[PDB]
């Protein structure tokens, strides 16, 4: 169906960099529109830093689709003031080597948040190797870049925030509030951790590595019975409280005696509103979370991924085949149990490692969803499945399946391990999709085709009538009577077109001209392409 | 802007506990505050502690460990566990905000 | 439809004495070893197999131990299993062999404190811990019980940062390393001894580890190399590799972690859980109670069916208790020298492109099989 | 160690102007934000204003009781901070303390402030 899968645009980064680990749209609009791609293991022009990571800007509308790295940071690792003051000689406070910068990339307007969840530091008091998080926030198109490291604090070891790994997951709300997950706080209880770009800017005191973002929200420490839960392994945002301010969805994949759970935290406060819990022990429920209105009721519906889920075959053999759980929101609340569940078909395929909204991909009235299986397909390179929106929620079977056009190799591709959708790159009025594939150091861009709606009838004569959203003025059709065959241009604004002289069968002309954007129209579902008397 | 509210006095017998309170503005109920001890005869203030919305605190480098802090919504507390003569002082609450700093009106701690 | 039983060599008589003890290939416990079934469209075809638990089938035991610091007093009590367990097993079988291996965690940055001091000694300075490791195969299976006491008595305890431990990529290596561990075609018992929860797949992502476990042997100099490169296995990959390699797992775990391992038991077929004493002082009776639970039950697996074929089971057990459906694969209370019956119905919905295919029905925990050969009419 | 030392306290008529100075020692003065806090002769602390470092463009802040009347300045080559006070009120009588903010926004070091006595 609607994504142009026969010739998508392929971006490629340095070999062995993990380019395509995280992906995003930047400045989606009439001008400046670009793709951002993270490369966690890339090399960087920073003094004494090995595999520090990178983020690549890949401008759209350039036909070779070239990519250039962004310097969020350009310094080496900082030094201990006591050491550079001492006859013993200098030592680092920081360990930027192998930090995984660009393992999370997010953008909102002209601002970009890029995070390094394997960053760690020597606390300035005593020798430690604490994997606190760090992120760099760019504001006003690289006019200013700010280090945000909210778990880097005086609470410095695994028992406090010292292992937090903040920016292991991240989001921006509709107003531009930064939201982070850090799965390692308080003996791996984990934490959600949120500030506005105005607070992050007002906090700026670069001489201090432990610093206050006054007014920041964060979830409290709980009793030791909650340890090893991993809260904030994944985060998403949607309006679930019924107020004006989006509410943070977060994944707890090891919580609840290793069954896993998902929590919705309210915006404005950070207090819990609803909880959903996993079907099976050590199925990774909350590996991925998403929120979008899939039935068009006006309310965000929750989606949750459990990639490791088992079932058994009708034969009786067990298999790892991941599951995605869907929970529609009603005006009374969200139900504590799934309204639909989708299951994978490939053993070890990991269906539900990735979720994204597509917006309304086919302009049908309902938001569609893409779901990834990083090890799916007949040669285990990976797959992406498009599931259609509709009045009952998602359809239970996909409207499209996306797969690599390149051949298999000595190591996995992880195609569909990262997804971003629901913005429009070429500006044709249909949403587009970016797929990450970091095992080959690639990312792939799939574009929504224009949709034509059509009708025709026999009147022994025959008549034709066709129109479509954002389609050109004249639409090319080809027609067969069963014999006579014809090719016609039908105007998109017409009432009808008709001919004087069984079955009538038609299609969009396969050799008709390519549109201004480089695409051809798709004929919509139903639309009765054949009539017989 | 940020308003910090303190009671003018608190008291306890030598060897009993004291709790001071400082209340933040309801718009600013999640802000982190510093505590200062400053009543010693015409001497400059001394940083005691800072205290977070969640109750987490960190003490100054020389503080006797009798001092500890806790939080409840907009309220912030300093607890002194067993009052010595050297705990008899003014204690000032204080909060940084987007365009400056503000101090509470101070609480005197008295032996009885 | 028609059927023909081709081999039908009898299950063993109850053994007369020590004068000629049988080899584990000569002992027969499942009755028809091969038969051919002519299937015809939608017609169901039923056959029956008998099972009989043999008198003295050999045992291999691998003891796999958590060597994090809280197991220090456990290790002091475990030094003597290589003679005490050899003695208490001498009433259970003529042939028994014992092996030892030990685990801690992945040796990478979230799971271990990575300062030069905590790499040399993972613990507080008064505790003499060795540096961390993922898995050691200390002693491949042997009948020389005093070599277990010797080698296990000279191991040194280690330490780790996060509470759940890296035991699942030690279970994987014990299953898939075969001839390095030294396993025979006998009952393979794995004792997994620990006082913490388990790391599983997706926990590698916090350390930047994203390749799934391939489930292959990576031992060099008896150490597991590449724990930094492959993620932990999922339960669904251990379910596969334990069942494929005939291994029956005893989770000998402390009283705190019973409610997690009691559910890992429900996922991993033909496995058992015991309540370990804080100092492993009950180990010999824990293993023997668990072995009696593992050994007194049968479960029938089958190989993958071809397209449109279907299978179902009925089971007839001791004291007249029976079963049907997926419960028809099970049978229980099977005493030494006791006998059991199953009836199994094949069915088809198609005529495939080839006139035949075949598949094996087999008791979990054993290499003995019935081959069913299908002829499509 | 880590001293701050205020100078320039005096008795002056209302409507006059006065210059207060503070010298730092034992810490890197160009790496800390410095601040003025007054205390009137029987009253609680009041923040007067402050002045950031070079990466924060030497930005400067003042209380509404003080805006447009006073001005704060810095010399990182002299390890020294200044307050210029103009059109003094009788309300400006206080001990003026010189002090430093940490990253966690607490005053770690204080001097021992100069008395200013604005009186006829
Ligand atoms: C979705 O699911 C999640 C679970 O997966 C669920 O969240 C859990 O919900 C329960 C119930 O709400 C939580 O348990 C409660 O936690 C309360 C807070 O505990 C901490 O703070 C306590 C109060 O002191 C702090 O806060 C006060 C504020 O007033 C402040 O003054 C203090 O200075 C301080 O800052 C504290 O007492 C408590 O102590 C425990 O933890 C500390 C370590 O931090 C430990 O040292 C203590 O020994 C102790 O174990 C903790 O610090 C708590 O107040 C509350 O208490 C109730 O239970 C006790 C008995 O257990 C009663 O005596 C008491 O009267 C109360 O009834 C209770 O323990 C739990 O923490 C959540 N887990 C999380 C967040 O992970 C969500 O609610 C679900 N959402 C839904 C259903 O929609
Ligand atoms: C927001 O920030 C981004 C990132 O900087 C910025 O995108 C960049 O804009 C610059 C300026 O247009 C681009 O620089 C161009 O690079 C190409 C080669 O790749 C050159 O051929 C271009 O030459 C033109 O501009 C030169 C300026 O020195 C002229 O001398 C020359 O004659 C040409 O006129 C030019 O140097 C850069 O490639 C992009 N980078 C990417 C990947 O987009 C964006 O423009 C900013 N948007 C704003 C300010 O709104
Ligand atoms: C970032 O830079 C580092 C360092 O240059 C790159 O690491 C280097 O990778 C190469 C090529 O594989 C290594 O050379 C190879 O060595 C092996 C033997 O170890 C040999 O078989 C080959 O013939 C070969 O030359 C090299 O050792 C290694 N160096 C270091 C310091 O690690 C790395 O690939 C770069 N990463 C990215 C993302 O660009
Ligand atoms: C998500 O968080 C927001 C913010 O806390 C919640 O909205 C809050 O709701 C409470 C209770 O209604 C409001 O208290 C108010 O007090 C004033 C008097 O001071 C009273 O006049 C109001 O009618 C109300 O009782 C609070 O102001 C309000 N805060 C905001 C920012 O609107 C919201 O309820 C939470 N999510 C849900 C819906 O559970
Ligand atoms: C391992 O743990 C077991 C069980 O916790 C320990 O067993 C205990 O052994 C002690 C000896 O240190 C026994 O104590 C003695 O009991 C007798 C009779 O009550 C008394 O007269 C002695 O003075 C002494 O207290 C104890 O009864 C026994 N049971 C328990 C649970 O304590 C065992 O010692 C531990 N160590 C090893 C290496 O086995
Ligand atoms: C569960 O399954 C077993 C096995 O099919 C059933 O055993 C059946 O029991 C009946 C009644 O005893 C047998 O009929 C009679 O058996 C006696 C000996 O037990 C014999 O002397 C009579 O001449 C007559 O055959 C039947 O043969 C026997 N079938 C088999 C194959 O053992 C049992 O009844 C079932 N019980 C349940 C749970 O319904
Ligand atoms: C954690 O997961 C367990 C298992 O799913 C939950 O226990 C279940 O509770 C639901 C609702 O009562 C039942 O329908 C299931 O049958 C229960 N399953 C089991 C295994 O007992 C438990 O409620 C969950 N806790 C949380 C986080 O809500
Ligand atoms: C109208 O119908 C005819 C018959 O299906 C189509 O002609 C065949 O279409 C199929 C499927 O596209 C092709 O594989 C054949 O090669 C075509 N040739 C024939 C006649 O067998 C024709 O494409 C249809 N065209 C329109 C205008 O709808
Ligand atoms: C911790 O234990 C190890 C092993 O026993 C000790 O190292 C041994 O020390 C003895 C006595 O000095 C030597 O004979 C061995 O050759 C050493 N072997 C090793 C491991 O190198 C180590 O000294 C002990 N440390 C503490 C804290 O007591
Ligand atoms: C245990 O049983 C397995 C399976 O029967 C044996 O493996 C087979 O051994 C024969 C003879 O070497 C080979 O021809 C087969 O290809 C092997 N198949 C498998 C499963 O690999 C194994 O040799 C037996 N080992 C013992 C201890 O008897
Ligand atoms: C086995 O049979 C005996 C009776 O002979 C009975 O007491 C025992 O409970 C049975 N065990 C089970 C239920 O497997
Ligand atoms: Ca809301
Ligand atoms: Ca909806
Ligand atoms: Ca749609
Ligand atoms: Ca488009
Ligand atoms: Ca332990
Ligand atoms: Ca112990
Ligand atoms: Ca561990």
């Amino acid at each position: 169906f609607n994504l142009d899968a026969e010739a998508p645009a392929v971006l490629s980064g340095p070999p062995g960099s993990f380019f395509g680990f995280s992906v995003e749209f930047y400045r989606p609009g009439t001008d400046g529109v670009s793709v951002l791609v993270g490369a966690p293991k890339a090399n960087t022009s920073q003094p004494g830093v090995l595999q520090g990571g990178a983020v690549y800007l890949c401008p759209w509308g350039a036909s070779p689709t070239q990519c250039t790295p962004i310097e969020f940071d350009s310094k080496g690792s900082r030094l201990l003031e006591s050491s550079l003051s001492s006859s013993e000689g200098e030592e680092p406070v920081e360990y930027k080597s192998l930090q995984w910068f660009g393992a999370t990339v997010r953008a909102h307007g002209s601002s970009i948040l890029a995070c390094a969840p394997l960053y760690s530091w020597r606390t300035e008091k005593e020798p430690l190797s604490d994997p606190v998080g760090t992120c760099y926030l760019s504001t006003d198109n690289f006019t200013r870049i700010l280090e945000y490291a909210p778990c880097r604090s005086d609470f410095s070891w695994a028992a406090g925030q010292g292992y937090c790994q903040g920016g292991f997951s991240a989001e921006f709300t509709k107003t531009g509030r930064v939201v982070l997950g850090g799965p390692g706080s308080y003996f791996w209880q984990g934490q959600i951790l949120s500030a506005t770009q105005e607070q992050i800017a007002e906090s700026y005191y670069p001489e201090y590595l432990i610093n206050l973002v006054q007014g920041q929200l964060q979830t409290r420490q709980a009793s030791s019975i909650y340890d090893d839960s991993y809260l904030g392994y994944s985060v998403a945002v949607g309006e679930f409280s019924g107020d004006d301010t989006e509410d943070f969805v977060a994944g707890v994949p090891k919580g609840n005696l290793t069954y896993g759970y998902v929590t919705i935290l309210n915006g404005s406060d950070i207090r819990s509103l609803y909880n959903f819990s996993g079907e099976q022990m050590a199925s990774y429920f909350g590996y991925a979370v998403a929120a979008t209105d899939v039935n068009g009721d006006g309310l965000d519906d929750l989606l949750v991924g459990a990639p490791l889920l088992m079932d058994r075959t009708p034969d009786g053999r067990p298999q790892e085949v991941g599951r995605v759980y869907v929970y529609l929101q009603h005006p009374a609340g969200i139900e504590p149990t799934p309204t639909l569940t989708l299951t994978g078909h490939d053993e070890f395929g990991r269906f539900g490692s990735s979720l994204t909204p597509l917006g309304d991909l086919d302009q049908d009235g309902y938001n569609d969803v893409a779901i990834g299986a990083p090890f799916g397909g007949e040669t285990q390179q990976g797959v992406v499945f498009v599931f259609p929106g509709g009045p009952g929620g998602l359809g239970s079977k996909p409207s499209q399946v996306l797969q690599p056009l390149w051949a298999a190799s000595h190591t996995p591709d992880f195609f569909g391990s990262a997804l971003r959708g629901g913005r429009d790159l070429d500006g044709n009025g249909y949403p587009d999709l970016i797929v990450g594939s970091f095992g080959v150091d690639k990312a792939v861009v799939y574009r929504g085709r224009p949709i034509v709606s059509a009708s025709a009838s026999l009147t022994i004569s025959f008549c034709l009538n066709a129109s479509g959203k954002h389609v050109a003025d004249s639409i090319g059709f080809t027609v067969e009577l069963q014999t006579l065959t014809q090719t016609l241009l039908i105007q998109n604004g017409a009432r009808e077109d008709c001919r004087e002289m069984i079955a009538l069968n038609f299609s969009l002309d396969p050799q008709a001209p390519v549109d201004s954007h480089g695409l051809r129209p798709a004929l919509h579902y139903q639309s009765k392409s054949r009539i017989e008397d | 802007l940020d308003v910090l509210t303190q009671s003018p006095s608190a008291s306890a017998s030598l060897g009993n506990s004291v709790k001071l309170t400082c209340t933040l503005s309801s718009q600013h109920s999640t802000y982190t505050i510093g505590w200062y001890q400053a009543g010693h005869p015409d001497k400059a203030p001394k940083y005691v502690m800072y205290l977070n919305s969640d109750g987490s605190h960190n003490k100054g480098d020389g503080l006797p460990d009798r001092f500890s802090g806790s939080s409840s919504g907009a309220h912030r507390y300093l607890s002194i566990s067993n009052i010595q003569p050297e705990d008899e002082a003014d204690y000032f609450c204080g909060s940084s905000y987007s365009s400056g700093y503000v101090f509470g009106s101070g609480t005197k701690v008295e032996l009885k | 439809g028609s059927k023909d039983i081709k081999k039908n060599k009898n299950v063993t008589n109850r053994s007369k004495g020590t004068a000629e003890k049988l080899k584990p290939e000569d002992i027969t416990q499942i009755q028809p070893q091969q038969l051919v079934l002519r299937l015809r469209s939608g017609e169901p075809q039923t056959f029956t197999l008998k099972f009989k638990r043999a008198e003295d089938y050999p045992i291999d035991l691998y003891y796999l131990m958590d060597l994090s610091y809280s197991m220090k007093d456990d290790l002091e009590n475990v030094k003597s299993l290589g003679t005490d367990l050899m003695n208490e097993m001498r009433r259970i079988t003529s042939d028994f062999r014992i092996g030892f291996g030990s685990f801690v965690e992945k040796t990478v940055m979230p799971y271990i404190s990575t300062t030069p001091a905590k790499l040399r000694n993972p613990c507080t300075s008064e505790q003499n811990c060795t540096s961390p490791f993922s898995y050691k195969n200390v002693l491949s299976l042997t009948n020389k019980g005093e070599v277990f006491n010797e080698l296990v008595g000279k191991q040194r305890i280690s330490g780790n940062l996060d509470s759940p431990e890296g035991g699942f990529d030690a279970i994987m290596q014990v299953a898939v390393c075969g001839s390095l561990i030294g396993w025979r075609n006998v009952t393979r018992l794995l004792v997994f001894s620990t006082d913490a929860g388990f790391h599983f797949a997706g926990d590698g992502k916090l350390g930047g580890i994203v390749l799934p476990n391939d489930g292959q042997c990576h031992l060099e100099n008896n150490m597991y190399t590449m724990s930094h490169y492959y993620d932990y296995p999922s339960i669904a990959h251990l379910v596969q590799k334990l069942s494929e390699n005939n291994i029956q797992t005893i989770f000998a775990v402390t009283e705190e972690f019973q409610p997690v391992y009691k559910e890992l038991k429900n996922l991993i077929p033909k496995s058992a859980v015991g309540t370990l004493s804080a100092n492993s002082s009950n180990v010999i009776q824990l293993i023997i109670d668990a072995y009696n639970s593992l050994s007194s039950e049968v479960i029938l697996e089958n190989g993958k069916l071809s397209e449109g074929v279907t299978i179902s089971y009925k089971s007839y057990c001791k004291n007249g208790v029976n079963g049907t459906g997926e419960n028809g694969r099970k049978c229980s209370n099977i005493s030494i020298g006791d006998e059991v019956q199953f009836e199994i119905s094949i069915t088809s919905n198609k005529c495939p492109k080839k006139d035949s295919d075949s598949f094996k029905i087999r008791p979990l925990g054993f290499t003995e099989e019935v081959e069913v050969i299908l002829q499509y009419i | 160690e880590v001293h701050l030392v205020e100078s320039g306290g005096d008795l002056v008529q209302p409507g006059s102007s006065l210059k207060l100075s503070c010298a730092a020692s034992g810490f890197t003065f160009s790496n800390r934000w410095l601040y003025w806090v007054k205390q009137a002769p029987g009253k609680g602390l009041e923040w007067v204003g402050g002045l950031k470092t070079k990466p924060n463009l030497y930005a400067t802040e003042y209380a509404d009781s003080v805006k447009g009347r006073f001005t704060i300045s810095r010399d990182d080559s002299k390890n020294s901070l200044y307050l210029q006070m103009n059109t003094l009120r009788v309300d400006d009588t206080a001990l003026y303390y010189c002090t430093s903010l940490t990253g966690m926004r607490y005053f770690d070091y204080w001097g021992q402030g100069t008395m200013v006595t604005v009186s006829s």
